[PDB]
C-alpha cells in the first residue's frame, strides 16, 4: 500500500526474509547454546538459506 | 551415513568403489513396468552430439 | 518441503513420496541435469565434489658419400 | 495520480 | 580457467504403446508360470524363453500384454488431484463411474460428424439406443459409428484425451480465470483449478508426451529375473484379459481394469485385494517406495588378524606369489593359501605394507599391521573393513582419510583426539604439584637444588625424591613460567649490591654491579617430566624428518 510496482514486493520480501533469517538462526542457536553445544553459525546459515 | 561421511571427505573414487550399474539398470526395468522410460543422455561438450547410454 | 522442490526429480523421488514425484515429472518430461551429489550416487557415477569436482625421415639416406 | 515507473518518486517515499 | 564442462541429463516420460512394443520385440498370452511335469518354462507364458531368453538377458528383457480393452493408469486418475479429471475439466466422481460403474458418456469426440443430441454422462442406459437405432441402421452398419455418439469404459476417456485441443484449453481457462477475477472458498478453489489446467496443457504442447498415453493400451511386463505377489497379479490380469477376448462384457472390462489398478498401485480404491492367507498384495508403487584396544598402536595404524587379513588381501597375496615365482599360476597360488604354507604369511606382510584399509569420523583410514591372535586391535582413541583397489582410491585413503590430517572437528574447530579417562588422570596426578601451607607443615614456619632437569629426573629414578616433592631447578632459558602476575614476596638486598627476589614460584638473583640474572624455579619432577615429554617429542620429530 506504500510502494509501487517491483518496489512493494521487492522491498517487502527483503524485509521479511532478512527478519526471518535473523530469528531462525537465533532460535536454533538458542537451543544448542543452552545445552552447551557449540556450532559455528556458518553451518546453520547454510540450512536457513 | 557412511555415504555422507565419504562425501564430506570428498573421496569420490572410494565412494564409487564401495557402490559398484546393476542397481540402476534394475531400477529402469521396474519403472518400465509403470509405463515410464528413464533415458540417460550424454551431451558432448566438443561437438554437442547427444549419446544415449546403454541402460 | 524444500527438499521436495529441488532441481532434481531423482533426489526428490529417493527422499519421500516417490510415486507422486515420478507421476508428475513423467507427465511433463522432466529433465535432471545431475548437478547434485545424491543424483550421481544413485547412478553409480563420480560425484561432482572433492576429487570428482571439475571432472577430476629426412637427414637419413642423405649423408655425404665420402 | 499514478506514478508507475517513477523511481525517483518511490525513492522519496521509501525515505 | 575454463571449467571442464560435463553435460549429462536423464528424463522420465510417459511411454507410448509403440515404445512398449519396441521394448518387447514378445507378447505374453498365457497365465502359466512353470510346467508341472517337465518343470520347464511354459511356452508363451510369464517365463517363456522365446520372449525373455534362455534359462542374463532375462534380467533386462521386457514383455507386454495386449489388452483387449484400454485401461486408465491409476496414477493419473485416482491420486488426488487427478490429472485426467483436471485435463478434461470433469469431476472425478462423474469420471470414476465411467471406469468402475455402469455409466456411459455421450459425444466423446468432437472432430467427426454426429447426429444425436445426447451429451454428458448417462448413469442409466438410453432406451431407444438399445433396440430402435441398431435395428434402423442394421447392426453391421451401426458398429462403425457407434463409438462416436456415446461410449463407455476407459476407452471413452482415451477418445476424449486424444481429441482434446490443448490450445483451446489454455484460452478457455484464461478467460474464465479473468471473469472470476472481476467478481468465497469456491472462487479461489476454482481459480486454482484453472491455473493447474492451463499449466498442464502447456507442458503437453512443448513436450513429446501425448495426454492419451495416460490410458494404457498395452501393459509392459517385468523381466522374469526381477520376479523370481507380482506374478500372481500378472496371472490375474492375463486370466481376465483372455476371458474378455473370448466373449468378443462391460462387467468383464471392469475386472480387467481393476486388476491392472491392483498391479500398478494397490491401496488406492479402499480395501485392497488380499490373498487366501490374508495378505495385502504389493503393487509396483509399494515396490518403488571383535574390537580390542591396543594402547601401543600409533594413531594412524591398526592391527588385523591373519584370518581376516588373508581374506581381505587374498588377491594381492596371489599376485605376490605369482610375481616372485613361488606359485606357477592362479590355481597353485590358491592351494598354498589353503594349506597355510608359511611362505604365504611372508607375502601377506609385504603386500599389506603401504596399503591402507577403511574401518567402519565413524569411518577412517588406517595402515594395517599383522598382529597375533584373532581380534582386531585399535588404538584407544577409536565391523566393516574395506580395502581400496584402484590407485585413485588408495591415494584418497592415504591422503584424505588418515587419522592425522583430520585432527580438528568441522563443527567449531575443536581438536578430536584429546586424551580422556585414564590418560587424563595420569597427567592430572603428574602435574599436581607439591602440598602447600598447612597441608605441607604441621607448624607455622615462623629443599634440594638441581643444576639441570636431567639430574632432577635422575634423582627421582634413584628414589631420592618423590614425584611431588618440591625442588629448585637452575633455569638457563628465558622466564617462561606461567605464574600469577605478582610482585616479589620478599627482596633480600645485600649491601654489596646483589639482591635476591623471592617470588611465589621462582627466585631471581640480580646485582647493581654486574649484569648477572640467575633464575631458579621451585617445581617438581612431575612438572619437569611433562615439559620434557612435549619438548622431546618436538625435537624427536624434527630430527626424524
Amino acid at each position: 500500500r506504500i510502494l509501487g510496482i517491483p518496489w512493494g514486493f521487492l522491498i517487502g520480501a527483503e524485509l521479511t526474509i532478512v527478519q526471518s533469517r535473523i530469528s531462525l538462526v537465533n532460535k536454533i542457536q538458542k537451543v544448542y547454546r543452552s545445552q552447551g553445544v557449540q556450532i559455528h553459525n556458518r553451518h546453520i546459515e547454510i540450512i536457513v538459506r | 551415513m557412511e555415504v555422507w561421511a565419504l562425501e564430506g571427505f570428498g573421496v569420490a573414487h572410494i565412494l564409487q568403489e564401495m557402490l559398484t550399474p546393476e542397481s540402476f539398470r534394475l531400477l529402469v526395468r521396474e519403472l518400465r513396468s509403470l509405463a515410464l522410460e528413464l533415458n540417460h543422455f550424454l551431451v558432448s561438450e566438443k561437438n554437442f552430439q547427444i549419446n544415449r547410454k546403454e541402460v | 518441503r524444500a527438499s521436495l522442490n529441488t532441481q532434481s526429480f531423482i533426489s526428490e523421488a529417493s527422499f519421500q513420496e516417490t510415486a507422486r514425484v515420478l507421476a508428475k515429472a513423467a507427465l511433463r518430461g522432466r529433465i535432471d541435469w545431475l548437478k547434485g551429489l545424491k543424483e550421481n550416487v544413485v547412478l553409480g557415477g563420480v560425484i561432482p565434489a572433492g576429487t570428482g569436482f571439475n571432472k577430476g625421415d629426412i637427414l637419413f639416406y642423405h649423408r655425404e658419400f665420402c | 495520480k499514478l506514478h508507475e515507473g517513477d523511481t525517483e518518486f518511490w525513492k522519496r517515499r521509501f525515505l | 580457467m575454463i571449467d571442464r564442462y560435463k553435460h549429462q541429463q536423464l528424463r522420465i516420460g510417459l511411454v507410448s504403446p509403440q515404445q512398449i512394443s519396441a521394448w518387447a520385440t514378445g507378447e505374453v498370452t498365457k497365465p502359466y508360470t512353470f510346467h508341472y511335469k517337465t518343470n520347464k518354462p511354459e511356452k508363451d507364458g510369464l517365463f517363456c524363453e522365446r520372449i525373455f531368453g534362455p534359462i542374463r538377458i532375462r534380467r533386462y528383457q521386457m514383455g507386454y500384454i495386449k489388452l483387449t480393452c484400454p485401461v486408465t493408469h491409476v496414477w493419473y486418475l485416482k491420486r488426488l488431484p487427478s490429472y485426467i479429471a483436471n485435463l478434461l475439466d470433469k469431476p472425478l466422481k462423474e469420471l470414476e463411474g465411467l471406469v468402475y460403474c455402469d455409466f456411459s458418456f455421450a459425444r466423446p469426440i468432437t472432430k467427426k460428424p454426429t447426429f444425436l443430441r445426447l451429451r454428458g454422462s448417462f448413469e442409466y442406459e438410453i432406451q431407444s439406443w438399445k433396440y430402435s437405432i441398431p435395428l434402423f441402421f442394421t447392426t453391421q452398419g451401426f458398429e462403425i459409428f457407434r463409438n462416436r455418439e456415446i461410449s463407455t469404459g476407459a476407452g471413452a476417456i482415451r477418445e476424449q484425451l486424444a481429441d482434446l485441443d490443448l490450445r483451446i484449453i489454455i484460452e478457455n481457462s484464461l478467460v474464465e480465470w479473468k471473469q472470476l477475477g472481476e467478481e468465497d472458498r469456491k472462487i479461489v478453489r476454482r481459480k486454482d483449478f484453472l491455473v493447474r489446467r492451463m499449466e498442464l496443457a502447456k507442458h503437453f504442447i512443448r513436450t513429446n508426451i501425448e495426454p492419451e498415453w495416460m490410458v494404457l493400451c498395452l501393459l509392459p511386463v517385468l523381466p522374469p529375473e526381477l520376479r523370481p505377489d507380482i506374478n500372481e497379479l500378472y496371472r490375474r490380469v492375463i486370466y481376465r484379459n483372455n476371458t474378455l477376448t473370448d466373449l468378443l462384457v462391460m462387467c468383464q472390462e471392469k475386472l480387467v481394469q481393476e486388476a491392472v489398478d491392483t498391479l500398478l498401485d494397490n491401496g488406492i480404491r479402499g480395501q485392497p485385494m488380499r490373498d487366501g492367507h490374508n495378505k495385502v498384495y504389493k503393487s509396483f508403487s509399494d515396490v518403488i517406495e571383535v574390537i580390542v584396544v591396543g594402547p601401543s598402536l600409533s594413531l594412524h595404524r591398526c592391527g588385523l588378524p591373519r584370518e581376516i587379513a588373508i581374506e581381505l588381501f587374498q588377491t594381492f597375496v596371489i599376485r605376490g606369489l605369482i610375481r616372485q615365482h613361488l606359485a606357477s599360476n592362479i590355481g597353485v597360488a590358491k592351494s598354498q593359501i589353503r594349506e597355510k604354507k608359511p611362505i604365504v604369511w611372508e607375502i601377506l606382510q609385504e603386500v599389506m605394507q603401504g596399503h591402507p584399509v577403511l574401518l567402519n569420523l565413524g569411518i577412517q583410514s588406517f595402515q594395517p599391521i599383522l598382529v597375533e591372535g584373532r581380534t582386531i586391535c585399535l588404538h584407544p582413541l577409536v565391523m566393516a573393513v574395506h580395502v581400496p583397489l584402484s590407485l585413485e582410491a588408495q591415494a584418497e585413503a592415504r591422503l584424505l582419510m588418515f587419522s592425522h590430517m583430520n585432527l580438528l572437528s568441522p563443527a567449531i574447530g575443536d581438536p578430536i583426539s584429546v586424551p580422556t579417562q585414564d590418560m587424563l588422570i595420569g597427567l592430572y596426578v603428574l602435574t599436581s604439584g607439591t602440598r602447600r601451607g598447612i597441608c605441607a607443615n604441621r607448624y607455622n614456619p615462623c629443599e634440594p637444588f638441581f643444576c639441570n632437569s636431567y639430574d632432577a629426573i635422575g634423582a627421582y629414578r634413584q628414589k631420592r625424591i618423590n614425584l611431588d616433592s618440591p625442588l629448585w631447578l637452575r633455569w638457563q632459558l628465558d622466564q617462561r613460567v606461567i605464574a600469577s602476575k605478582e610482585v616479589p614476596i620478599e627482596v633480600h638486598y645485600e649491601s654489596f649490591g646483589n639482591y635476591h627476589e623471592i617470588y611465589a614460584h621462582y627466585l631471581i638473583v640480580r646485582s647493581v654491579k654486574k649484569e648477572t640474572l640467575y633464575i631458579y624455579i621451585r617445581t617438581t619432577v612431575g612438572h619437569i617430566s611433562f615439559y620434557r615429554e612435549i619438548e622431546e617429542a618436538i625435537q624427536g620429530f624434527s630430527q626424524a624428518c
